[PDB]
């Protein structure tokens, strides 16, 4: 009686946390090899999540660069493009049609093709001396002369045809572009797109947060059962002092 | 939000602490009172029968 | 607690009731049920501050971001919240603008 | 942990290589279709086997035009241009001896790690030098094979990393065996001395 006495608060304590714990899972535990074996599924279940996890941020990181692309000022290559706009007296392309309606957007930007976001300057000499300067750029920069603030359509060998236009871009090359959905140009409804984008972003994060929540949860939930062997397999799943001491 | 759910948490961890202790502390300080009321009185009866 | 005399009981009960008299002293119903608890002649009062406790609590759970209405399942879910919050306070360091 | 991460880095790798399907960095083969369409040549077929040392030089020098046909008709095209629905947004095309290729027509002047492009009347196109061009290809073996150095370096890890989680769930079981059966007497002392008093 004397050693069962000594022992049984012990027990008993044990007890407590082990039901708390198990009754916190779905899964009643009744061993030591069990422990572990929950152990391991628990290990799966996160390798699991996270992975689903990480994907989501993949999503939601290029749902920020392509709204983050639409943004500003007129929405363009805007992190060099603006500084080359004013270091030359010039004006970028893409803002002097900011105002194009929707049903010829298409048209100019298949027109355009990869010059959209090209500068107007209407000398094009005044850049040969500062050329040699340009080391920080956007790979492939457009120039184009006209007067700024009434530029008439560049001289284009261009011919329109069903849902696309034909150029001649230089003796012996053509270009053929398709007419494209959601353009650059008309920066008017382009806000529109990106409206319908945020729409869009909202649902991605609000599903990371569900995942990274239970991400967490699981990440806790290993760590209580650590804790837990940690400060109790001492007298773990022991027979109950109670009845041995009432018998 | 961290600031304010630190708050939160502070708040509720510690009080329901104290609470709990306290009421539960004299809950099985009575249970103790009555087994040893029963466990005198089945004595006493005992060897006054005898 | 079964297998302890009563001098710890005590003990433990009256240091309790040291930390509860500060927790509790802006709140005026629960200051009132635990003035009322603490006569032993009436055990159920210590019971009934209890449930004032609980149901006190319940109001302030907050219910937006939080569904359990057992408080001391609620820890976990603020513990939670804290550890997510922290890691997505980490950074992002896209800088660049005119 | 560490080992499920360098294994995600390492599909991520292979992933990158297979971008590689063919011959050695992906080739769009409607592209193909279409130079079969019409009497030509890719470019960078045409190109594909020009030095290394140059080949950041023609790519800057072509630009977006670097993947085109070389048709030296114009005539066949014309007619079959109403009937091209399948093809990329912005197709390309030259003309040229596919067999000997002469210079396309640029008034290109060489600037300090760049190129200047007369394109057009009232249009000139400016170039830096890229890495990875898409002429001078020959295979660009030497890339596949470094990130097959690199993804060959991920599975090295990985496997260190599985080999290491192995012996420590050994330890673990070990530990778990010898508290389920050891763990009543552990640490007590030597009966012996009781024995003999």
């Amino acid at each position: 009686i004397q050693s069962l006495t000594a022992r049984a608060p012990v027990w008993l304590a044990a007890q407590d946390t082990l039901n708390q714990l198990c009754e916190q899972s779905g899964e009643t535990l009744a061993s030591s090899n069990d422990v572990t074996e929950y152990m391991q599924q628990l290990l799966e279940r996160e390798r699991e999540a996270t992975v689903e996890r990480d994907e989501v941020a993949a999503q939601k990181r290029e749902l920020e660069k392509q709204i983050e692309r639409l943004s500003q000022p007129s929405g363009a290559e805007d992190s060099r493009m603006i500084a080359l706009a004013e270091r030359f007296g010039g004006v970028l392309l893409s803002e002097i049609y900011d105002d194009i309606t929707i049903d010829d957007a298409p048209y100019f930007s298949a027109l355009y093709g990869p010059a959209r976001h090209g500068i107007v300057v209407p000398d094009l000499s005044l850049v040969r001396p500062h050329l040699e300067t340009l080391e920080d750029c956007p790979e492939d920069l457009y120039l184009i002369e006209g007067d700024p603030q009434s530029f008439d359509d560049s001289v284009f060998n261009a011919e329109e045809q069903t849902n696309a236009v034909l150029v001649k871009s230089s003796d012996r090359q053509w270009r053929y572009s398709r007419y494209p959905e959601l353009p650059l140009f008309g920066r008017a409804a382009r806000e529109n797109r990106l409206e319908a984008l945020n729409l869009e972003r909202d649902a991605l994060a609000e599903r990371y947060a569900t995942l990274s929540f239970d991400v967490q949860k699981i990440q806790r939930a290993h760590q209580a059962f650590s804790q837990f062997v940690g400060k109790h397999l001492s007298v773990a799943f022991d027979t109950d002092p109670e009845a041995e001491i009432r018998e | 939000a961290i600031r304010v759910t630190q708050s939160d948490r502070d708040l509720f961890k510690h009080l329901i602490t104290e609470a709990t202790s306290y009421v539960s502390a004299d809950y099985m300080r009575h249970a103790n009172e009555r087994r040893t009321h029963l466990d005198e009185a089945l004595a006493l009866r005992g060897e006054l029968f005898g | 607690l079964a297998y302890m005399e009563g001098g710890a009981l005590r003990s433990m009960s009256d240091k309790a009731l040291g930390a509860l008299r500060l927790a509790v002293a802006d709140n005026e119903h629960l200051r009132d049920a635990l003035r009322l608890s603490e006569d032993p002649k009436r055990p159920e009062r210590k019971v009934q501050f209890f449930i004032a406790v609980y149901q006190h609590l319940r109001e302030r759970i907050r219910q937006d971001i939080i569904r359990t209405d057992d408080p001391v399942d609620a820890i976990e879910q603020m513990e939670i919240e804290l550890a997510r919050l922290t890691e997505e306070l980490t950074a992002r360091e896209q800088k660049l603008a005119i």
